[PDB]
């Protein structure tokens, strides 16, 4: 899934 | 057409803009290479970004008028941060 947490980074700006 | 989609001018809220930026990746249907995109995953209800018009699940193609197609998650993050007071986020549909 493209919505994974593996390579899909996440940071609030 | 480079300039076609209107940017989401978000106002500064202390530090945060009221949204979550996520560097999603879709593998290319040919090689092992991937296609990393910068999409807002969530917008705080009633947040600055929400007021600006930013939605979740779009595609941020440009930040402050700068092409971010290729940058890392932090490059675009900084970019946004560097805007100051407000930030123009060029959003476009996320079709894949």
């Amino acid at each position: 899934p493209f919505d994974e947490d593996q390579h899909t980074q996440i940071t609030k700006v | 057409g480079g300039s076609m989609r209107p940017p989401i001018i978000i106002h500064r809220a202390g530090k945060k803009y009221g949204f979550t930026l996520r560097a999603i990746r879709v593998y290319m249907g040919d090689s092992d290479v991937y296609t990393v995109h910068h999409m807002v995953w969530h917008v705080e209800d009633g947040g600055p970004a929400s007021e600006a018009g930013l939605r979740q699940g779009d595609l941020i193609t440009h930040v402050n008028g700068e092409p971010v197609h290729g940058l890392v998650h932090t490059e675009v993050v900084e970019l946004i941060l560097k805007s100051g007071n407000k930030v123009a986020i060029s959003t476009t549909p996320l079709e894949n």
